[PDB]
């Protein structure tokens, strides 16, 4: 008795610190396999924020009055 | 009469009013497809820090 409150945990304390640390876990794995489904999907459609190529900026594109009438 | 013009007033451009309208479209174009939807927001801390192997937080 005096080993068990000197030193040990209850099972309380050891089984609360179970039920809590398989919480953590289950999110853990749960937002894993997420995270891959989104990237696959966001892969093969490409309507995500992710893999977006840098295209061209059209900022550069200055419709003016040219030279030539038929451009 | 008919006063040459001078140097340089075949220049100095124009206004001229007119009767058809202004276009719009002129380049027989579709529309545009599609916006991207803009990811806007404030951001919180990340969900277990890293989702690693380990490493958490």
């Amino acid at each position: 008795r005096w080993i068990a409150r000197t030193f040990f945990d209850a099972p309380e304390k050891n089984y609360e610190r179970t039920m809590a640390i398989l919480q953590i876990e289950s999110e853990k794995a749960e937002l894993r396999l997420k995270e891959l489904e989104v990237r696959r999907l966001m892969r093969a459609k490409g309507d995500g924020p992710w893999f977006q190529y840098p295209t061209i900026d059209k900022a550069l594109i200055d419709h003016s009055p040219k030279a030539t009438p038929d451009n | 009469g008919w006063v040459r013009p001078d140097l340089g007033e075949l220049s100095k451009v124009t206004k001229v009013k007119t009767d058809r309208p202004l276009p719009e479209n002129p380049y027989h174009s579709r529309a545009r497809p599609e916006p991207n939807p803009e990811v806007e927001g404030d951001l919180k801390p990340a969900r277990h820090g890293s989702r690693l192997f380990f490493w958490t937080m």
